[PDB]
């Protein structure tokens, strides 16, 4: 036992909440948010979801997080709850999200749909007049 | 029901008391919005991963797409409140009162 | 670990190398003497995040592949790539993508 | 509410089979084709009485199978087997496709003599 | 905007409701709500103010963070219960979490504050449809999981919300803040009987929805947002006025009038379960309602207010555009008391 | 001429050189000589487990062969 | 409030995805099929009311075998024991638990 | 001796970094019928090393206003992120062997952008902010593109492993299998990289050019694994290293080559570029290579 | 008929990247539901074992299961090997 | 063969661990040794702190974590 790796995890990520919660200086909130998505990507990869937290770390980090930061730029205990068998030749993470395009039709559509009217919405609030 | 959940849950509790206090940046509030949204992120997953429950395995991805679509929905209304005043503070936001 | 590990290395390689190349010349004495907001900047980066959450929706397809039901996978596909070309369209046509 | 029975440890020792996956690999065609019967009547038994504790005899007459296998491979085609799991063992995917040729050499030699 | 934009951001705030009304799995029930929160923020903002950009970003503040408790409350649901669906909420307060979500959604007290605001910074249309439709999806949520509910939460909510709405509603002279308070003090009302009878609650919001549709429908006709643009109506169309003080005293709950057939209904209903001063002090807190609706009425129709002298060439115009169902809207909520017993109907 | 831009760009080769060929040799010689073992899938990684097991030094790169089966 | 259009039209539009126990890609079981299972055979029909009063030990051990206090509660017993007994000195792991057994396949 | 591999990989980087600049104005410099530097050394083989020397012992102008957190962050996290997308590659054995290796060098490549920031916004400048802004919009459009065609590409290889890459093409390249997207690709790799014709914009100055020379190595280093498959034989990788590198090396002098010959676009003409040309053709071809395996019953093995 | 040649004659000039994009596109839409390879993907993925096939309990009414894996009866895979 | 000895490993180690409990809590006076959690005799999966409960910390490791760290 590592000293409960996922211990000092959690607490490192409820310690970067508390530090952008008091909102300093938003651009140091930001990064103290950039800091604890880390850390939260770090705590469910560290569990084994390897794809959901590449999933974090690439679009919650990469996209959201660099466009709030552009924007305001324009501005001013463990190792017990486990399993014991194994997956097969596969992991059935992938198996039960790649499951979407052949189980979940209705939540592809609904996404979509839901999609495409955010991107009108942003036109037809961003156009300004 | 572990500790790390509790942590999880804290975080969010301490990301909403966050959004409620509204020092000032209007900006900090959709940053708490989106600290709230990953605080779910990672409890859901780690719930999902857990139990096994394969075909919930879907569920995360959704929450976070349509999550970050408010956010842009957000960032765009920001973008327009300071287009008419030039700073995103909450107490510019006057006009109305009860 | 090996992964832990190799990224401590990188960043404490950086560092030390950055801290070098800062203070070696500070060690020798020398002299030692707005608001525009640009409103179509703010929209390129509201497009990328929104094609960023249609590819990220896209992202499973390799594994999607090998489900036995080909037909409605491969209707589910299409249509979402479908209604990412329907919003570069919808965004081109209402003059969201000029300069 | 009850006590969860566990048979003894005198209960759960077997000869067990001692060679590594690569061996296992390298014999796995075969050994399917050979042991079937044993191996089958343990997994219709595992999957239909849903206890590990219900299924200790068969699990005891399917090692007994492969170690009769393995025992009439050194009998009489220990070496070419030998060449066709160290092979195996060298690859780090374990793949059948790089050395196809002594994989024929091996089935050979078993065709022959088995 | 263009019309067509329009019509498509409507029919998907209506199908974001459809979504959450038939689907029973807790997620599609949270993408319903995401979907018409996603299209209902242009529609408040199709004329464009600071005014409306305003009271569409609190409305965004506050609808987001109530779709946060609700996914809150559904991920602490499946912890304690691998099941997502829509049934008896399997946990403590977790249900305490989603109720408070469900009451921000609805504009309960306490959660009250934003619903005048947002209704004041708005057309009248955009006004209509927040007041109207916007309640579909969580008291059919709430209706779903009623029996999951803590009595005592949700009644001390239905009670506060009674409250306030009465004591604001009687500070305001604009039009929309009156309606603000007045869907207040309906939900309200509305919420305290869901522990007891959620076809009472059904039947209270259709009565509320045909007012309120009623109400908004003559203040637009006749286009004041204030009490003194609203006194010069009579000038022009005294039947306008007329009709405006007769539904007025229907939303008071006046018998004859068919607003009394809610309240009434739920006091029966209260009764039966051994409850009597929660309905005697509901009745009570409603005759503050009933104040102002009565205020309003003798500014507009009872007495006579001075005029300008322009107005006499509006003398020489008629509206190009009318509503079809103004009229059917009125009789509903005017007089359909003596066909209460349709409530059997499971409305 | 043209040939003098070869010595940088040799250099450039042999510095590209010793990443890739110096993990191989490092494989070669934590596995014992042998491809180091991939695990995806978790069946590899319980094949390596039985195999640390089964050799009694605690080290998956031994092979027990059928010497072993008496 | 609900309308039940999935049954009246037998679309399944969400369904699938509402119990672990149903039909998971690959037959991929999860970590409580059986307790599910049982828990749902035993209230089906009964309605709410009845169900929760009288399937209450299936219920209780699908919650147990999701968040595993008791087992957890438990083991923390026994090794709170042990630790004090090893402190005290009165008790002495064997060799399986120290690392020193010899391990099987 | 996980720490010695770690080290023999990111050491020869740095030295091939080096040695890049020497081969980048040596290779222009003939270009231009004349030479690079040849009095520093035999060939100018000494020029990188005094280059490192003059520039390490130079002043440091901090700007006396800027954050100095941020001012020195950003350095360490463009040469972290340049250094850490290495890790993955496989030549032919990768020092980690990653399940998700491209998925993780895409979440790499998405952080990359934040030194930009960082480093605007801590110059303590309108001007130099606005420049960051365009770069990082840039970055950020042309990325999209790039992870779209790499998943086009990758549903012929039938997963993220960056390893199952070289499987794939053991008989045949990968660029006479889809050329379309691999010019696609190319010409949004010299667009991230800010690179002609798309190059728009002591010590800490010197770290920012090692990360993004290494990035340009590392990006040609990927393109030549995932369009020109080398042939690996187990029992001798030094034939695949040495093909790998020569493709990699012969990619690094194309872009050398690119930046030799072309004007360059402005902001306007690349944004059209990108969001007017390569992506519709790039979904298009994204549908034509979903449909592709199904049609042909060429659907690649691992699931 | 003329007006569509002109048409397309027209986006073949000054607008070449969109025609190619949309013929692209819509044949990736209409080829799938025409080639017979589709089919051969679908059976190739019926085919690939990634779970135990669990055996069946025998009763003397299963003429078509198979009792060993050489016996005749059951599914074959000569199809797959030719292709 | 992997089920047999998967299944003969597990017994084994529930056996050892079932033993420690009874030579452990032989003087506490409300335990009873090797009691279940639940309800049903039904057999159902041991956790993995069920097996490696009262082991070593580096074959906790091992069993929790190698899988996921090792590349
Ligand atoms: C009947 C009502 C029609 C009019 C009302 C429309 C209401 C809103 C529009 C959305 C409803 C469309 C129906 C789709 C429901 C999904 C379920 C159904 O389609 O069956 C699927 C069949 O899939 C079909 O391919 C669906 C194709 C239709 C979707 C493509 C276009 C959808 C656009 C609809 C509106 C979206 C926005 C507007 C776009 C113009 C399931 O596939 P199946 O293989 O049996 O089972 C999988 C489970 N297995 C693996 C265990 C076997
Ligand atoms: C930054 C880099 C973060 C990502 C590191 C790990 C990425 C990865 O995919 O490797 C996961 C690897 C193996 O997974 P697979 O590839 O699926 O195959 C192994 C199974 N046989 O296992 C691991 O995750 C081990 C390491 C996880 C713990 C640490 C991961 C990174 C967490 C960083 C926390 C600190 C962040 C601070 C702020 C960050 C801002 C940039
Ligand atoms: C690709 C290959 C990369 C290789 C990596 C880089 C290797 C770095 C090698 C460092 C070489 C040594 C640099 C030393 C030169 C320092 C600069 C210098 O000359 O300063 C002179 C300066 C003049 O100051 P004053 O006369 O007092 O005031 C006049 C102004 N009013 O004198 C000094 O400060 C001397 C500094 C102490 C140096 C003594 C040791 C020699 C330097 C060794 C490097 C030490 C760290 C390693
Ligand atoms: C449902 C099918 C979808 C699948 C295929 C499509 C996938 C991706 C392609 C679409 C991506 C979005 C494209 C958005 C289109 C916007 C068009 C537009 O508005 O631009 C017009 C130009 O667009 C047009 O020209 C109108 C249509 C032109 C032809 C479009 C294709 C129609 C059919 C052609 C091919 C038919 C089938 C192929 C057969 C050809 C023979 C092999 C103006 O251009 P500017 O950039 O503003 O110029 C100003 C500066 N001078």
């Amino acid at each position: 036992m590592t000293m409960y790796i996922a211990f000092i995890l959690s607490t490192i990520f409820v310690i970067g909440f508390v530090g952008f919660s008091s909102k300093p200086s938003p651009i140091y909130g930001g990064l103290g948010l950039i800091v604890s998505g880390g850390v939260g990507c770090g705590i469910v990869l560290n569990f084994g979801g390897s794809f959901l937290g590449l999933m974090v770390f690439l679009i919650y980090l990469g996209g959201m997080l660099v466009v709030f930061g552009y924007t305001t730029a324009m501005a001013t205990g463990d190792w017990v709850i486990y399993d014991t068998g194994d997956s097969g030749f596969f992991s059935e993470e992938a198996m039960g999200i790649a499951a979407l395009y052949s189980y979940g039709t209705w939540l592809v559509i609904v996404t979509g749909w839901s999609l495409l009217i955010g991107v009108v919405v942003i036109m037809e609030i961003t156009r300004g007049n | 029901m572990p500790l790390v959940y509790m942590n999880i849950i804290m975080a969010f509790a301490i990301a909403l008391a966050g959004l409620l206090m509204y020092r000032s940046h209007l900006m900090s509030s959709l940053l708490c919005l989106e600290g709230m949204m990953l605080s779910l992120f990672i409890m859901s997953t780690l719930i999902i991963l857990n139990t096994h429950f394969t075909l919930a395995n879907m569920m995360p991805i959704i929450l976070l797409v349509f999550a970050a679509c408010e956010a842009a929905l957000g960032l765009s209304l920001l973008v327009m409140v300071s287009n008419t005043y030039g700073t995103d503070y909450v107490q510019n936001l006057n006009l109305l009162q009860c | 670990m090996n992964i832990m590990l190799t990224l401590l290395t990188n960043v404490t390689l950086a560092s030390l190398l950055v801290l070098i190349a800062f203070w070696l010349p500070q060690l020798n004495a020398y002299s030692e003497k707005r608001l525009p907001f640009s409103m179509k900047f703010f929209l390129v980066a509201i497009t990328f995040l929104l094609f960023d959450l249609e590819i990220a929706l896209l992202l499973p397809l390799p594994w999607a592949s090998q489900t036995n039901n080909l037909k409605t996978m491969l209707t589910m596909a299409l249509f979402l790539l479908i209604l990412l070309a329907a919003s570069l369209a919808y965004e081109w046509t209402q003059k969201g993508l000029e300069w | 509410p009850g006590i969860v029975e566990l048979p003894t440890l005198e209960d759960l020792k077997v000869q067990e089979v001692k060679v590594s996956s690569s061996v296992l690999k390298a014999a796995a065609h075969h050994y399917g084709a050979q042991c079937d019967k044993p191996n089958k009547e343990f997994m219709l038994c595992r999957w239909e009485e849903k206890d590990p504790r219900r299924c200790l005899e068969e699990g005891k007459l399917v090692n007994q199978c492969a170690l009769d296998f393995f025992r009439q491979i050194k009998r009489h085609c220990a070496e070419p087997f030998t060449e066709y799991w160290t092979c195996i063992d060298y690859s780090g995917l374990q793949l059948f496709r790089h050395c196809r040729k002594q994989q024929a050499k091996f089935d050979e030699c078993v065709l022959d003599k088995l | 905007m263009n019309p067509i934009i329009y019509t498509t951001l409507i029919m998907t705030v209506m199908s974001g409701t459809m979504l959450v009304m038939i689907s029973s799995h807790w997620l599609l029930i949270w993408i319903g709500f995401e979907m018409n929160l996603l299209a209902m923020i242009p529609v408040l903002m199709k004329n464009f103010n600071p005014r409306a950009t305003e009271a569409a970003t609190k409305y965004f503040l506050t609808q987001a963070t109530a779709s946060m408790m609700l996914m809150m409350a559904i991920i602490i649901n499946l912890l304690y219960s691998g099941q997502w669906t829509i049934t008896k909420m399997f946990n403590p307060v977790a249900m305490t979490m989603m109720t408070m979500a469900l009451a921000m959604k609805l504009g309960l007290s306490p959660f009250h504050f934003w619903v005048p605001e947002v209704t004041q910074g708005i057309s009248l249309q955009a006004g209509l449809l927040l007041l109207t439709w916007q309640k579909l999806a969580p008291l059919s949520v709430l209706c779903q999981i009623s029996q999951s509910i803590n009595p005592n939460l949700m009644l001390t909510m239905a009670m506060l919300s009674i409250l306030i709405g009465g004591w604001g509603g009687l500070n305001q002279t604009q039009l929309r803040k009156i309606m603000a308070y007045s869907s207040i003090a309906h939900m309200g009302w509305m919420t305290a009987v869901l522990p007891y009878n959620t076809t009472m609650t059904i039947l209270n919001l259709l009565i509320y929805i045909t007012m309120t549709l009623a109400m908004f429908m003559l203040l637009i006709h006749s286009s004041a947002t204030t009490t003194l643009s609203l006194s010069h109506t009579w000038n022009k169309m005294p039947v306008i006025t007329s009709l405006m003080m007769v539904t007025l005293l229907s939303m008071g709950g006046l018998p004859p009038l068919s607003g009394f057939m809610p309240k009434w209904m739920i006091i029966q209903e209260m009764t039966k379960n051994e409850s009597i001063i929660m309905p005697t002090l509901m009745a009570m807190t409603a005759l503050l309602n009933l104040y102002f609706y009565m205020r309003l009425a003798y500014s507009s129709s009872l007495t006579m207010f001075p005029s300008t002298n322009n107005m006499k060439m509006k003398w020489q115009f008629e509206h190009t555009k009318q509503m079809k169902l103004l009229p059917t809207m009125i009789v509903l909520s005017t007089l359909v008391l003596p066909m209460t017993p349709a409530l059997s109907s499971l409305n | 001429m043209w040939f003098e831009i070869l010595p940088g760009i040799a250099v450039m080769a042999a510095c590209l050189f010793i990443p890739g060929m110096a993990t191989a040799h490092i494989h070669k010689f934590t596995n014992g000589g042998k491809e180091k073992r991939v695990a995806h899938f978790s069946y590899q990684w319980n094949l390596m487990e039985r195999d640390r097991r089964i050799s009694g030094v605690n080290r998956y790169h031994v092979t027990k062969g059928l010497e072993n089966i008496d | 409030p609900f309308f039940d259009v999935q049954k009246r039209l037998g679309l399944d539009l969400d369904r699938w995805m509402t119990i672990q126990s149903a039909e998971q890609p690959h037959k991929i079981p999860g970590r409580c099929h059986a307790f599910e299972k049982e828990w749902i055979e035993c209230a089906h029909g009964i309605g709410g009311i009845r169900a929760e009063k009288e399937c209450k030990i299936e219920f209780d051990d699908f919650v147990e075998c999701l968040l595993r206090q008791k087992t957890m509660k438990r083991l923390s017993a026994i090794k709170r024991q042990r630790d004090k007994l090893i402190k005290e000195g009165k008790y002495t792991p064997p060799p399986h638990h120290l690392g020193k057994e010899d391990p099987r396949p | 001796m996980f720490m010695i591999n770690i080290l023999s990989l990111i050491i020869p980087i740095l030295l091939a970094v080096a040695f890049l600049t020497l081969v980048e104005r040596k290779v222009l410099g003939y270009m231009q019928l004349r030479k690079g530097p040849n009095v520093v050394g035999p060939y100018g083989l000494l020029q990188p090393i005094a280059d490192a020397l003059k520039l390490f012992t130079k002043e440091p102008l901090r700007p006396a206003t800027s954050s100095i957190s941020m001012f020195i962050i950003a350095p360490i996290l463009a040469l972290s992120l340049a250094l850490t997308m290495w890790v993955p590659l496989p030549m032919p054995y990768p020092l980690i062997n990653m399940n998700l290796g491209v998925l993780f060098m895409l979440a790499m490549s998405s952080l990359a952008v934040y030194s930009i920031l960082w480093s605007g916004w801590a110059s303590n400048s309108k001007y130099a902010l606005i420049g960051a802004l365009r770069a990082v919009a840039q970055t950020i459009s042309y990325e999209v593109t790039l992870a779209i065609i790499l998943l086009s590409v990758l549903l012929m290889n039938g997963s993220y492993t960056l390893s199952t890459l070289i499987t794939t093409q053991e008989h045949i390249w990968m660029i006479f299998t889809s050329w379309p997207l691999a010019m696609m690709w190319f010409i949004s790799t010299l667009a991230e990289t800010n690179r002609a014709p798309f190059d728009l914009t002591a010590g800490p100055f010197a770290m920012f050019f090692m990360a993004e020379y290494a990035n340009i190595i590392m990006m040609n280093a990927f393109t030549a694994i995932l369009f020109l498959g080398a042939s690996h034989d187990p029992h001798t990788p030094e034939l695949y290293t040495i093909n790998f590198v020569l493709k990699t090396l012969a990619l690094t002098i194309t872009f050398l080559w690119i930046r030799a010959s072309y004007p360059r676009f402005r902001y306007d003409q690349l944004m059209h570029l990108l969001w007017k040309s390569f992506l519709p053709l790039t979904l298009a071809l994204c549908m034509w290579h979903i449909s592709l395996p199904i049609m042909t019953a060429s659907i690649p093995p691992q699931s | 008929a003329g007006r569509i040649a002109s048409f397309l004659k027209n986006a073949w000039a000054k607008e070449p990247v969109l025609v190619a994009s949309f013929a692209i596109g819509g044949l990736a839409i209409i080829l799938p539901s025409l080639s017979p390879y589709t089919n051969y993907a679908i059976r190739i993925n019926r085919a690939t074992p990634y779970n135990y096939p669990v055996p069946l309990r025998d009763d003397g009414n299963m003429p078509d299961v198979p009792s060993h894996p050489q016996d005749p009866q059951g599914p074959s895979l000569e199809w797959l090997k030719n292709l | 063969l992997f089920q047999a000895e998967k299944d003969r490993r597990v017994l084994q180690m529930l056996r050892e661990n079932l033993e420690e409990e009874a030579i452990i809590m032989k003087d506490v006076p409300d335990w009873k040794v090797g009691e279940s959690v639940f309800h049903t005799t039904r057999w159902v999966t041991p956790m993995m702190g069920e097996l490696y409960g009262l082991r070593t910390n580096e074959e906790i490791l091992s069993a929790t974590y190698g899988f996921i760290w090792y590349t």
